[PDB]
């Protein structure tokens, strides 16, 4: 019932500017205080900023004072975070979150609304390097797995930049037994990833498999297929 | 700017464990607005506790929140494998701001050993056509997360083009890892086969693949 | 010796016996005491310190709020109530607000609304009391006798005394006698009440800057305040002085604090005295004192020494002070000390008629070795004169002209 | 629909043809537009925004110093010179000071002394310009005849339009037409100049608090200032406004900053306007507007509906607004829509003589299904009356008394 | 030519108070800004506070704001640091240091006087445990080193608290070949130390050796002796 | 609040090495008042550089001080064994305060190996009379500071009363270490001899003493 979707993440030149957006759906946006909280990869959480339900006030952390600006349009259920004069320190996953501003229940109003609902978050990478498109290759099941009980088959996503990529299967109609592994930071600097599904050897000629890859930074969206090796 | 939380806390299953969250009279000691969030690896943090001691609907009563002076404490009673995760504390501030803690990683001791499952994949015909070749070795579902990797070119070690991720925790408390070998088709064809062998607590699993 | 640099220097001469002479000691000013057959001494009040000062009242001149909250009730649905409207640290305001079908209420009309926030004082100023028991006056004395390095410099050997001495005075112990070794001693009966009345004054401290202020002005300050000292966390009375409440929303108002009133106080404060605080004890500069010196036990180093028969030389050329007196530094290469230094001013080199008086009573070279240094001070008569020092041919004379303009 | 909660509500009725109607839109106030054979619609100016606001000058209202230094010269030994008296960021003062043998100098008299410190501004306020070209007005419209949840709540109805619509107005484009789906459209010619002159006014911002001020008062402020903004590091002119030089030591003065003037500014400012800034664009509340509506293309939902023959029920009991009108929310259990709602006020239940007018012109249930909710507004005549809704026996009547007070 | 001597260090109960003193000698004290700078054992330096030459102003680090107070008496060439409401965090070696404020050379005056002359510093330990006196035992040379060329002999200082102890030899008339080893933190919590001098085997029966141990916290000052043995 | 200095810097003799000292526009970038101090282990810090680039009388001209933007640099040219020590940078502040950096430890590479000299001392008759007994093993003048210690009771390992200091650097760039064995006189007499054996870069010295 409560959906928050982020957008805008990607690569940005150091010392530049970027506008992050957060769309809300399924709840009274005009009653929720909205926060930005960021997290560097494999690091602790860092609260960025708050804006109240009506936009009366905004409050920022010392690390982004005078550089970031939070705002909202309630008539659109939309939240904006304008980041200016960026730095590599600000490369992180930015979660758009929301706490409800009501205490006693349609009677009270409270500033310290807590952090109830969290979005998936969007990734902001601050690198001087350019966006690189991925290469999608299939990985067919073994030549001795057609005869057996179960077999593995997958998709390889070679040499892309930056994170993140996303992989579904059969347009997103298959997640039982899927393992999308974490990517690898190559010495060259490019990321590379794999995603493998285990299946029963019986349904190879019957079932068809299409992995749906997406890398929105480069705007690539190849949907390869996997058929047994001939 | 930072709330001093412990780095790691270790407890055996069933036991009760406690986690710091020390601050100043202007954050923890100044208000009853400290919250606790649980983050599973690669997932969105989840609110466990808010306003010191209250818990939201649909949260296990195993989590309790205390506070004394300028130090708040999170107690996980009845430890389970499900509790292996990161835990943060947050607080309102006299500066009309919010602040998170360093974070504590909770690990459950005495967990049974799990043997790695290894999937090997040879270079696809597409990659071969593109002048490169990459052999994919995928380790998954092992515990603890300490795996050695080795590549054999029908004997002898292999050093060129060996890339290996660090162990990464997955949903079922086990660990996963990837290893790619990027070689040219000439090296691929000259040698008769290739063996990815993964060591994990003495035992060494092996997987082999050939040009065929 | 002190004072010769000082601009606000008062020369005072007693009688012949005298025994007692009245003086007025004051910050930034000295008193030179001359007397027949008595050594000339310099007196100066250096510091006036206050200790053990008890607090009275503290005002908050910069504050901030936190944890805003509001509670509302529909028309005829009872008064609103917020948890912390009984908390001594929170500031709250009750009010009525327009309500209708738009903002949830079944009827149109006035509904109840209470708004609270947490008051917290960032910067406060403190006023303290001044009882004359906790008063300390430091008076420094020096003796015209020798040397130059022992000017305002080298205040280190003052406890070895002889020339330099300190005395400390209290309203509860105004009497004090000061020994000067071979020069005798000086008594001091100092009436402090005439100094400055401290019965209508508070010691104000604000941001490591201090003042003395009038009581009535201190009581009238329009700021939040508390009487006493800390009790851990304070309870501020009159928080509405810095806080106010805007808006009239259905479910809340808006709280807002006023800017730091430090500048307004600074402005409406310069018309008072100033002080420092080194350390944990106030140090005043605006002072005053009337003392009475007892000189019966003061005396020269009691020998008519055989005159210095060797030659002197001027190291520093004589210099005119701000009052017309002459300073003279001399180096002596003889070894017939401790000898009496022959020095005078002559308007005529034939008769050597001693015109003008000496400020340095009985110049004596303290040391017995050679190449000793000594400073003298003279009071020249108007017009031309000659500073003669020594005897025979090996005496040096310096031409001087005191225009007196 | 808007306005029914609003206190500053203006009722306006056109003619029979009408086509054009004059209105006055104002912050904190609404206009209800009624017309013969036309649907009643509610109009209100919500925001008056300024964009592309260029800075002009910034004043420093709290500052601090650092790196104090002094250089001194003896009497007749030339003027003193310190490195940083040519540095645009340092503030210095030259002066003369008393010198003598005590403090090193060979003579007594005035000597040279220069004292420098580094000025740094902790908190500054910013003034920006306001050209009326960068003006945007948001005017919101809503339609009488639909539900209740879509009150002032659920302001997300522009996406389906029909009932609620927004228009944006600029001084360079005052014309704007707004479509209302099956209700037609409405033109708006709004003359903005009547609002307020912006040729002698500045937008002042200070610590996330905003005002509108007169130019001459802004120019005369006695504080350090720069044009801006800030070209990396600013150069503050008139640093002596917050800084001053005390003491007269032998080798130094003392530099000192004045307290934060935030409170003083806050004080001599309340007699001015207020504003917000969400976001990077100013939002004024002190506004005014005169508009002209073109209603030729406005119309009912064009069907002669068969009257609602089934039964209605009151969900909310009627309530008197601050203007005497009656609001009524009804639930309908029939399935003969979209039907015309039969509703009136009767002073006599026998003849059902229609006394008083309806504010919601021609009530129509938007839906065809059953158990639908709809709000109507009536203008009762003074004295007693009966609110009748429905036809036949399946009509409900509520007794009403309008005192007219 | 420039000597600074610290004093006052020792043990202090947590949440209490202690007054540190610094005496100066050999230079014009009235012209030097005076700083307190502390260093935890095996940690970096931390600037604590400054007081100017005349005491006009004082400035403290954020970590000790409202807890410490610096002051000075110029008529005694003395510097005081009053530490109140102490904590274990403040357990460190406190150096009293002094920078000269003359810039242009008897012409200028300078605030940023730099840190020229450093004192030895005194150690402040903030522990609730009490002071324990040390036990001084001798360590004679080996039973096959009396006849030869060179031999080592020393003193053992067992079980004391807290640091530091100091060891001289022959009242301080022997330092060529002396090695005072760093103490050891025993599991019990008490420190223990050794100090060994190397000597020529020739002067064993002739020359006499007295190690002079001092642990001023407990005010112990035993001066044990060590003589050769043919046994 | 803190100046970011590197942790260690390593150079071969003769080389020139450079040391960070990064701050803000309110300390390093705001003034030319950054200084550099050299501290030998267990000695009083010594001022090497002041006012960015000036050196006091009696300091080797091998130390140079640069500054650029918000980052100051200390350059040690012509590296010698004498330069093995701790180095701190300090700076004046816009807050009228001073601030030090974390500190950098400078170690000189390629230094010749030094073999340890170890002296063993049995418990004195006084200590025996005092109901205790302690055997003292003192290692000195070795390089690098990596010594293992082992105690033998004329054979067999020893576990009780073994305490050993960490390696401590001494004036001549070498290292020293202590190890005490705390025994009761009964344990002293029961075993026939006692051996302190210290390993250091393969070779292991032994020293033995007995009641005899």
């Amino acid at each position: 019932r409560v959906h928050l979707v982020e957008s805008g993440g990607g690569v940005v030149q150091p010392g530049r500017s970027l506008r992050l957006s957060c769309v809300a759906s399924g709840f009274a946006f005009s009653n929720y205080h909205m926060h930005w909280v960021r997290q560097a990869p494999g690091k602790g959480l860092e609260w960025v900023a708050i804006i109240w339900d009506d936009g009366s006030d905004q409050y920022y952390a010392d690390s982004v004072k005078g550089r970031f600006t939070i705002s909202r349009d309630n008539s659109k259920n939309t939240l904006f975070l304008q980041m200016n004069r960026l730095r590599a320190e600000d490369t992180a996953l930015y979660y758009c979150v929301g706490g409800s501003s009501a205490y006693n229940g349609d009677n009270g109003w409270r500033e310290a609304a807590s952090l109830d609902d969290w979005g998936q978050g969007t990734l902001v990478t601050v690198s001087s390097a350019s966006t690189k498109g991925p290469s999608v290759f299939p990985l067919a099941p073994s030549s001795k797995s057609t005869s057996g009980g179960t077999a593995a088959l997958g998709c390889l996503v070679k040499d892309y930049f930056p994170e993140p990529v996303t992989v579904s299967w059969n347009s997103g109609a298959l997640t039982s037994g899927v393992h999308t592994f974490p990517a690898v930071l190559q010495s060259s600097g490019l990321y590379s990833l794999s995603s493998v599904v285990t299946v029963p050897s019986s349904s190879l000629g019957t079932q068809t498999y299409i992995c749906n890859v997406n890398h929105k930074p480069s705007n690539t969206k190849v949907d390869k297929k996997v058929e047994p090796k001939s | 700017s930072a709330l001093t939380q412990p780095a790691s806390v270790s407890g055996s299953p069933g036991q009760s464990i406690t986690i710091f969250c020390s601050g100043s009279s202007n954050d923890v000691g100044g208000y009853n607005y400290v919250s606790w969030y649980q983050q599973y690896p690669g997932k969105v943090p989840k609110l466990l506790i808010y306003d010191v001691n209250s818990r939201p609907s649909g949260v296990s009563n195993r989590f309790s929140g205390s506070k004394s002076g300028n130090t708040a404490s999170l107690t996980i009673s009845g430890l389970q494998a499900e509790d292996e995760a990161d835990y943060y504390c947050s607080s309102y501030t006299s500066r009309r701001t919010w602040v998170f803690g360093g974070g504590t990683i909770v690990t459950v001791l005495g967990q049974p050993k799990a043997n790695p499952t290894v999937t090997l994949f040879p270079p696809s015909s597409e990659e071969l056509q593109a002048n490169k070749a990459t052999l994919v070795c995928l380790i998954s579902d092992f515990y603890p997360g300490a795996v050695t990797v080795a590549w054999k070119a029908d004997g002898s070690p292999v050093k060129a083009g060996v890339e290996t991720t660090k162990p990464s925790k997955q949903s079922n408390n086990k660990y996963a890892a990837s290893s790619y070998l990027s070689l040219t088709p000439e090296q691929w064809k000259s040698h008769r086969s290739y063996s990815c062998q993964v060591t994990h607590e003495g035992s060494t699993v092996e997987k082999t693949v050939a040009p065929t | 010796i002190r004072c010769i640099g000082v601009s606000n220097r008062d020369f005072v001469e007693g009688m012949s016996g005298g025994t007692w002479v009245d003086v007025v000691l004051e910050h930034g000013g000295c008193v030179t005491v001359m007397a027949q057959d008595k050594p000339t001494v310099d007196i100066e009040l250096v510091t006036t310190t206050v200790s053990n000062m008890a607090e009275v009242r503290s005002y908050c001149y910069e504050a901030s709020i936190s944890d805003m909250a509001s509670d509302s009730r529909c028309p005829t649905q009872g008064e609103a109530y917020l948890d912390k409207q009984s908390d001594t640290q929170y500031v709250c305001k009750r009010t009525l607000v327009d309500r209708g079908w738009g903002n949830g209420c079944g009827l149109f009309g006035k509904g109840s609304l209470v708004t609270c926030a947490k008051f917290a004082c960032s910067k406060k100023m403190t006023g303290k009391s001044i009882q004359p028991e906790n008063l300390e006056y430091r008076i420094m004395l020096s003796v015209h006798g020798s040397q130059h390095s022992g000017m305002i410099v080298n205040d280190t050997g003052h406890e070895t005394d002889e020339n330099r001495a300190k005395v400390e005075i209290t309203p509860n112990s105004p009497r004090a006698e000061a020994t000067l070794g071979g020069f005798g001693s000086l008594g001091l009966d100092c009436e402090p009440r005439t100094g400055l009345d401290f019965s209508d004054l508070y010691y104000l401290t604000m941001n490591n800057k201090h003042w003395l202020v009038h009581k009535e002005w201190f009581h009238d300050i329009p700021l939040p305040w508390h009487a006493g000292a800390d009790t851990g966390t304070p309870h501020w009375n009159n928080k509405e002085a810095l806080v106010e409440f805007k808006d009239a929303h259905a479910k809340r108002q808006t709280v807002v604090v006023l800017g730091s009133q430090e500048g307004a106080v600074h402005t409406a404060l310069a018309g008072a005295l100033e002080a420092e605080m080194d350390g944990a004890k106030g140090r005043l500069s605006s002072g005053h004192l009337k003392c009475r010196l007892k000189m019966d036990k003061l005396r020269l180093k009691g020998v008519s020494y055989s005159l210095c028969t060797a030659a002197f030389t001027f190291t520093k050329i004589p210099a005119e002070t701000l009052h017309g007196t002459v300073t003279v530094e001399v180096q002596y290469a003889g070894t017939d000390g401790p000898c009496k230094v022959p020095a005078q001013m002559a308007v005529d080199m034939q008769t050597l008629t001693p015109v003008g008086r000496l400020i340095t009573a009985n110049p004596v070279i303290t040391e017995s070795t050679e190449n000793s240094k000594m400073m003298l001070e003279l009071d020249p008569p108007f017009g031309d004169s000659y500073i003669v020092i020594g005897v025979g041919e090996k005496k040096i004379t310096h031409h001087w002209h005191r225009s007196g303009s």
